[PDB]
């Protein structure tokens, strides 16, 4: 019985690690898009103030 | 291109935010309503999506609301037994001529939010409680 | 429609001169020749089953 | 306050949208397909489900045949439409249909029995207190916020152009063309055979539709684009099938939308969409054409290809006299614009006088919709 129990817990751990990795990558992409947004913000602000 | 990005922003913000706001509030209301009726058997659910997967709690809720004796739950721990129990609950609902559309055992077992909430709403609206 | 299928009897179910051997025939039906313990759980849910269980039960 | 928000349900050939009156965006959007199993079921013990509706039909598209109840703006199988409406009311919005009035949309020119049948179904099966039928192109002009203009709406089944001047519509200048996204999807399935890719069944039609949504655009000049594509392989893209195989379409990116402007590729004698818009403008009176040229409004999901606005502006400017200006008004969220217009129609104070009551239906039969709806 303990062999199958350890198998189940190990599979769940591997799945959780995969989900954590893809969440971190998505967070990096979101931060990069947020930076590009404020770049566009000041260039449009310069055009409008002229 | 850019217009596609703007449309993606519009849908992803507005439609998703309004939809899941409504599901959150309705889920809390439905969870409280179910917990009101399930105290007679002294069973309590903390999450509406997770606790209805195995089908035992749906059978007990129908047991309380109908007041009649449903058949035996299938003794098991697998996916097949969960499908069997949810199918038994849906068959008892079909016995009372309660009209459900797009309702399957695998949908309730897999944990679809919209279909579980719709099933609870159909239980509240169309099903009548015996006293 | 509106037909309940689980509370029907089994289809094969729908259809003296010795006492001593009849009780032995009755006892031979169960997987062990004695009847099982009523409050002991069955082998399906005793956590000794070799097949893996569903995700929801493990989560709970 | 005793004001109950009226459900707004936009029904098209492709997708069904649903929400409440006064909201900014629809709560539920899902494809309008009904699927049925096509293989043997051997795992006894699982539940039985006769039909699949909406997103669940798309999720399990492998083992199902999918049928659209609405074809060319006309619904053919009414039972599937009833199933879709039941799923919308009970599983998507979680509301009781007898509490709220329901506003429905339809194409301008269609068989007269459709309005009567939806009126009868909504008043008998769903027990709604009131209902109304509106034309989608007028709702686009509500969503634009301008009283006058010409509205072209192209969806999954039908294309139609109407002119309106100061809230007055000209019924003789309304034009309907039966060219839409489904014909473009079929043409893309046909022309993908040249590169060696074969798509036959309905799930493959959904895959080809996704490919068309991802990798299609409209060329400003068709001959220039063809020469450029023949010269070099810079104008190529790669798509990944669900089974892991990679396809490369290349030249076929701008040939599928070109059938919108030249319907001779599909064997149709009828003219293009720009020609239809110009003919609808020319059918109007003389001194409103000046206002109609400057207020051209695009709507529908079919008008979402990149480069449609510039190409249509160039073609209409070629047709129109050079002395006055033509501009194309394409909002970024045009795909939902029809529904948005309906919400505004459900918010006005005078529109509470325009509902078709249940007592009026009981007196007048299903024919009241022709009297009380445009
Ligand atoms: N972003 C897009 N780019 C290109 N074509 C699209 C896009 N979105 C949707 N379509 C096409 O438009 C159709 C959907 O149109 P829709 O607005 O749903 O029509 P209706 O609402 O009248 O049914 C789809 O069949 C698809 O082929």
């Amino acid at each position: 019985s303990l062999n199958r129990r350890i198998q189940l817990v190990e599979e769940e751990l591997d799945r959780a690690q995969e989900r954590l990795a893809t969440a971190l990558q998505k967070l990096e992409e979101a931060e990069k898009a947020a930076d590009e947004s404020e770049r566009g913000m000041k260039v449009i602000e310069n055009r409008a103030l002229k | 291109d850019n217009d596609n990005s703007s449309a993606r922003l519009f849908e992803r913000s507005r439609i998703k935010a309004l939809a899941d706001e409504r599901e959150v509030v309705q889920k809390k209301t439905f969870t409280k309503w179910v917990n009101s009726h399930l105290a007679r058997v002294s069973c309590r659910i903390t999450d509406l999506y997770k606790d209805l997967r195995d089908g035992r709690m749906l059978i007990k809720l129908l047991e309380v609301l109908s007041g009649e004796m449903l058949p035996k739950p299938t003794k098991g721990k697998m996916r097949i037994h969960c499908l069997e129990n949810v199918d038994k609950a849906l068959q008892f609902l079909k016995e009372q001529r309660v009209h459900l559309e797009n309702m399957g055992s695998h949908d309730i077992v897999d944990g679809n939010h919209r279909l579980v909430l719709g099933l609870i709403w159909t239980i509240i609206l169309r099903f009548q409680i015996q006293d | 429609p509106d037909s309940n299928i689980y509370k029907k009897p089994p289809i094969y179910k729908q259809r003296s001169k010795h006492l001593i051997e009849d009780l032995i025939i009755e006892s031979s039906k169960f997987p062990a020749a004695q009847p099982p313990d009523p409050n002991q759980p069955a082998k399906i849910e005793t956590d000794y089953w070799p097949c893996p269980p569903s995700l929801a039960v493990v989560e709970t | 306050d005793d004001d109950i928000a009226a459900l707004v349900v936009d029904n098209g050939s492709g997708m069904c949208k649903a929400g409440f009156a006064g909201d900014d965006a629809p709560r539920a959007v899902f494809p309008s397909i009904v699927g049925r199993p096509r293989h043997q079921g051997v795992m006894v013990g699982m539940g039985q489900k006769d039909s699949y509706v909406g997103d669940e039909a798309q999720s399990k598209r492998g083992i199902l045949t999918l049928k659209y109840p609405i074809e060319h703006g006309i619904v053919t199988n009414w039972d599937d439409m009833e199933k879709i409406w039941h799923h919308t009311f009970y599983n998507e919005l979680r509301v009781a249909p007898e509490e709220h009035p329901v506003l429905l949309t339809e194409a301008p020119l269609n068989p007269k029995a459709n309005r009567e049948k939806m009126t009868q179904i909504m008043f008998e099966t769903f027990n709604t207190p009131a209902m109304y039928v509106a034309i989608q192109a007028v709702l686009s002009l509500y969503a634009s916020g301008r009283t006058t203009g010409i509205v072209m709406d192209s969806g999954d089944g039908v294309t139609h152009t109407v002119p309106i001047y100061e809230g007055y519509a000209l019924p003789h200048a309304i034009l309907r063309l039966d060219l839409a996204g489904r014909d473009l999807t079929d043409y893309l399935m046909k022309i993908l055979t040249e590169r060696g890719y074969s798509f036959t069944t309905t799930a493959e039609r959904e895959i080809v539709r996704d490919i068309k949504e991802k990798l299609c655009y409209v060329a400003l000049d068709f001959e220039q684009e063809m020469a450029t594509a023949a010269s070099s392989s810079s104008l190529e893209k790669s798509y990944e099938l669900p089974d892991g195989q990679v396809i490369t379409i290349g030249n076929e990116r701008f040939r599928c939308p070109e059938a919108l402007f030249q319907p001779s590729f599909l064997g149709m004698e009828s003219c293009g969409i720009h020609e239809t818009t110009f003919n609808s403008i020319m059918k109007c009176d003389v001194d409103i054409r000046k206002d109609l040229y400057a207020n051209t409004v695009l709507s529908g999901g079919t008008t979402m290809y990149p480069g449609i606005a510039d190409r249509m502006q160039k073609e209409i400017t070629a047709l129109a006299p050079s002395t006055m200006k033509i501009k194309i008004i394409a909002p970024p969220e045009r795909k939902y614009s029809v529904w948005i217009g309906g919400s505004i129609l459900a918010s006005l104070s005078t529109f509470q006088q325009m509902w078709i009551s249940k007592q009026e239906y009981d007196e007048s039969g299903p024919s009241i919709v022709h009297r009380k709806c445009f």
